[PDB]
C-alpha cells in the first residue's frame, strides 16, 4: 500500500531532513541556515547534546568554510557529526557521562 | 567557603593617583561548565564609591587561568582609607546562568601603600 | 556504556549506533569494526546509497588512519559521514590531502 | 552470481584459422565505483594455451557499454576442442584497486562452427 517503509539508514536521515528542512525555511534560502536559523534549532530542540546558548557564533564560525553567515547543507551536516561525537566523546578530561 | 587560592602583587602609583591590581593566578576553581570544567573570569566591583569597573578576559575552559590582567584601581591614596575593593570571579558556561562562584575583599585602610602588596590570599565561595 | 531517552534530533543519531552495536559484534568486541563485519554491512545495509561495495578495501583503509585494521569508535563513524553527503554529491570527492 | 547479460555474435574464419569474437554490449553491470558508474572494459583469457590476450577500449563510467570490439582468437579451429576460452569485464576508477567483477566462459569443444553463434549470454559475478 501507500506509505511504504524505506531502509532504516533511509528513514533516520529522512527525519533529520524535515527537521533540517523546517528550520532552513525560517528566514530565507531553503537549503542553507541563515544565523537565527541555526541558532534557533539548538535553542529549541538541542538543550541537551550541546548547552551553549551564549556563544553560538563560536560554533558557526567553526563549521561555515565560507563564511557568509549561511550554513549550507554540507556545512550544517558538519554540527550533525559533531554532535554524534559530542555523545560518546563529550569531555574526555575531566568528566564525560551521558 | 572555598575558592582556591589567589596569587596577586599590588603596588601604588602617584602620577596617576591609583592602585594597580595585577593579579597572577588562581587554583583550585569549582567547575561549572558540565564536563568538569567552567569559564571563570574575575571582574572587580567595588562598594557605593563604583568609580571603577572592569572584567577580565573570558578564561573559557580552565580551572587555573593564567594572564595576569591589570586593573585600574582608579581612587586617590587619599580616598584609600574608606575604600575596599573587591574581586568577584564570574563563570561564563554560555547555557546556564552563570553566577559569581567566589569572591574576596580587602580593606584598603588597613593595608599601607608603603611598596607592594604581594601575597598569596585565600578565596571564598561568597554566593550571592 | 549507554544512553537514556534523549529528544527527536538526539535519537535519531542514536538509532545509527544501534545498528553499529549489532553488527559490530560478530568478529570481535562490540565497540570496534572488523573486517568481516565491515564488508556485511556495506553489501547488505548499504548496498544502494554506497555505490562501492567492491573497493571497500580502499574506503577501510581511508578511514582506519591507524591502519591497524581496527574501526574504533570515531574511524567508523567517518563512513556515515560520506554516505551522508552521497545523497548530494557523487565523485565531487576523493581527491588527495597529504 | 548475477554480472548482467552479454550480447554476441561469433563467427569462424578459416583462411586464417582463427574464430572472430564480435561481442555487441554488455547489461545489467553490478556497480564498483563511486557514483554508481564504473569504467568496465573486456579482457580476454584463455586457459594453458595463452596464446592470445588482448584489451579492449576502456569505457567509463557505463554499466551498459555500447562499442562492438574485435578480438582475434588466433589458434587452429582444429584446436578449439582443447581451447576453453573465458571473457572476464575489469573495471578501473583509476584510483582503487579492485578485481574483476564477472565472466563468463564457452567450451568450444561442446560448439560446433557451422555457421555462426549467436546468443544473449548470461553473465554471472566471479571473485579472484
Amino acid at each position: 500500500m501507500a506509505a511504504e517503509p524505506l531502509t532504516e539508514l533511509e528513514e533516520s536521515i529522512e527525519t533529520v531532513v524535515t527537521t533540517f528542512f523546517t528550520f532552513a525555511r525560517q528566514e530565507g534560502r531553503k537549503d542553507s541556515l541563515s544565523v537565527n536559523e541555526f541558532k534557533e534549532l539548538v535553542t529549541q530542540q538541542l538543550p541537551h547534546l550541546l548547552k551553549d546558548v551564549g556563544s553560538l557564533d563560536e560554533k558557526m564560525k567553526s563549521l561555515d568554510v565560507n563564511q557568509d553567515s549561511e550554513l549550507k547543507f554540507n556545512e550544517y551536516w558538519r554540527l550533525i557529526g559533531e554532535l554524534a561525537k559530542e555523545i560518546r566523546k563529550k569531555k574526555d578530561l575531566k568528566i564525560r557521562k551521558k | 567557603e572555598k575558592l582556591g587560592k589567589l596569587q596577586y602583587s599590588l603596588d601604588y602609583d602617584f602620577q596617576n593617583n591609583q592602585l594597580l591590581v595585577g593579579i597572577i593566578q588562581a587554583a583550585e576553581l569549582p567547575a561549572l561548565d558540565m564536563g568538569g570544567t567552567s569559564d571563570p573570569y574575575v571582574k572587580v566591583f567595588l562598594l557605593p564609591d563604583k568609580k571603577k569597573k572592569f572584567e577580565t578576559k573570558v578564561h573559557r575552559k580552565t580551572l587555573n587561568p593564567v594572564f595576569n590582567e591589570q586593573f585600574t584601581f582608579k581612587v586617590p591614596y587619599s580616598e584609600l582609607g574608606g575604600k575596599t575593593l573587591v574581586m568577584a570571579v564570574y563563570d561564563f558556561d554560555r547555557f546556564s546562568k552563570h553566577d559569581i562562584i567566589g569572591e574576596f575583599k580587602v580593606p584598603m585602610n588597613t593595608v599601607d601603600f608603603g611598596h607592594v602588596t604581594e601575597e598569596w590570599r585565600d578565596l571564598q565561595s561568597a554566593e550571592k
